[PDB]
């Protein structure tokens, strides 16, 4: 049970150490977001012209 | 863009990747673990 515990714990370091963790699409996602809402007033814009 | 999710895709899959090989290590360390909990138990009935 104890090595068990150990393993659990590496793979939470591994989620949280790994590239594409929560960060990354807390991320991607604000700065998608915002180019995405952006876009958006662009591409209504021209569908009014 | 598309290099952008190209690279994006295989990061993520990447990562999976070493998901997969770290479980199984682990599954092996565990295992190891089993068999001297085995060998303990065939001992126990030997002194029965």
């Amino acid at each position: 049970l104890k090595t068990q515990q150990e393993q659990t714990q590496s793979q939470l370091a591994f989620l949280q150490r790994k590239f594409s963790n929560q960060a990354l699409y807390n991320w991607l996602r604000g700065r998608l977001a915002a180019i995405y809402f952006q876009f958006y007033d662009l591409a209504v814009a021209r569908c009014l012209m | 863009t598309q290099f952008g999710s190209t690279l994006q895709n295989i990061i993520e899959r990447q990562d999976a990747e070493a998901l997969n090989a770290l479980l199984q290590n682990q599954a092996a360390e565990l295992i190891l673990t089993n068999l001297s909990i085995q060998d303990k138990t065939i001992e126990e009935l030997d002194a029965e």
